[PDB]
């Protein structure tokens, strides 16, 4: 349907974004709580990012899965764009990791399972996220992971996939090396994530983006001794230089470390 | 503009990458239509999600003039059709 500001009661602010603010809000008809993200056109246009917003809306509106943040719809006015989003009451995984500094194996495995299901659902529609990282993960009321921020996502048949995008510590080697990419870039970024969850910092971290690029390109990283055998195996399978050697998400879901540590529904 | 990227005797790969939209006006889906230029059966149709920039039309009859038309359906708008004629 159509939407306008008049269809929502607005509550307190939930956070400060780069180009706006997110508010708690409630749809009058249904009385359904949700979040309403407000973006200022002036700030979007200044930063150059409207194309990312188009992409986010056009893709994410179509995605309906328990572990993907719903984008119910959008609308806009002379000054603002509004995104109507599912409310994630437990906040970002980024903030959870800041608090706890590292996650244990159960929490980690359970989140990797949720994220893999969601990316399975994306990849069947031939959609690739391309920006998996802790800031783009939110948490439902039962603590269940929700991937969001489809700004840098792409539908594979509709793109050439030769430009680099994403976030420094999470970028796959293929993009750094200038090659055509596919759904396997999500697989790489999943492995970086699993590592960062377990260790509390990403594997290719360095003082400049140059060193970080070199280190990714050469898959130069080591694990601390605390990381178990099974986690090490899973991550090492995800962080292969050669995209075609990375597992399918099915195989990630069936990995024995994942099986042994993931919580039951 | 609308373009035919590739054709077989029974199928066309079409592409509307060239078509541009108004700032902040986002596409929900495309209505894709095709039939035999002038001489009549019902023009056939289907829709794809707005994030598609190309699509395949299959099961066409060889040696036929088609007219292919695409309607970009915004969440808040309808863009006026772009179309193209092609002969299998
Ligand atoms: N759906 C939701 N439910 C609950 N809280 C949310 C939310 N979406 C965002 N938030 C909160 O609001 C903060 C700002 O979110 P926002 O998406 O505006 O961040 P941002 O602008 O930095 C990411 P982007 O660069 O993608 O616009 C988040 O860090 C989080 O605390
Ligand atoms: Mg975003």
């Amino acid at each position: 349907r159509q939407w306008a500001l008049e269809d929502f009661e607005i509550g307190r602010p939930l956070g400060k974004g780069k180009f706006g603010n997110v508010y708690l809000a409630r749809e009058k008809q249904s009385k359904f709580i949700l979040a309403l993200k407000v973006l200022f056109k002036a700030q979007l246009e200044k930063a150059g990012v409207e194309h990312q917003l188009r992409r986010e809306v056009e893709i994410q509106s179509h995605l309906r899965h328990p572990n993907i943040l719903r984008l119910y719809g959008y609308f806009h006015d002379a000054t603002r764009v509004y995104l109507i989003l599912e409310y994630a009451p437990l906040g970002t995984v980024y903030r959870e990791l800041q608090k706890l500094s590292k996650f244990d194996e159960q929490r980690t495995a359970t989140y990797i399972t949720e994220l893999a299901n969601a990316l399975s659902y994306c990849h069947s529609k031939r959609v690739i996220h391309r920006d998996i990282k802790p800031e783009n993960l939110l948490l439902g009321s039962a603590g269940e992971l929700k991937i969001a921020d489809f700004g840098w996502s792409v539908h594979a048949p509709s793109s050439r996939r030769t430009t680099l995008c994403g976030t420094l510590d999470y970028l796959p080697p293929e993009m750094i090396e200038g090659r055509m990419h596919d759904e396997k870039v999500d697989l790489w970024s999943l492995g970086v994530l699993c590592y960062e969850f377990l260790v509390g910092k990403p594997p290719f971290e360095a003082n400049t983006y140059q060193e970080t690029y070199k280190r990714i390109s050469r898959v130069e990283f080591t694990f601390p001794d605390f990381v178990t055998e099974g986690a090490r195996d899973l991550i090492s399978r995800l962080l292969k230089h050669n995209p075609s050697q990375r597992p399918m998400l099915r195989e990630v879901l069936e990995h024995p470390w994942i099986t042994a540590n993931s919580s039951k529904p | 503009k609308l373009e035919v990227v590739a054709a077989t005797p029974t199928s066309l790969l079409i592409s509307w990458d060239a078509q541009t939209y108004q700032m902040y006006d986002y596409v929900s889906y495309y209505r894709i239509t095709y039939g035999e230029t002038g001489g009549n059966s019902p023009v056939q149709e289907f829709t794809v999600p707005g994030y598609y920039s190309t699509a395949t039309i299959s099961g066409l009859k060889p040696g036929v003039d088609y007219t292919i038309t695409v309607y970009a359906e915004g969440y808040y708008s309808s863009y006026s059709p772009i179309s193209i004629n092609y002969r299998t």
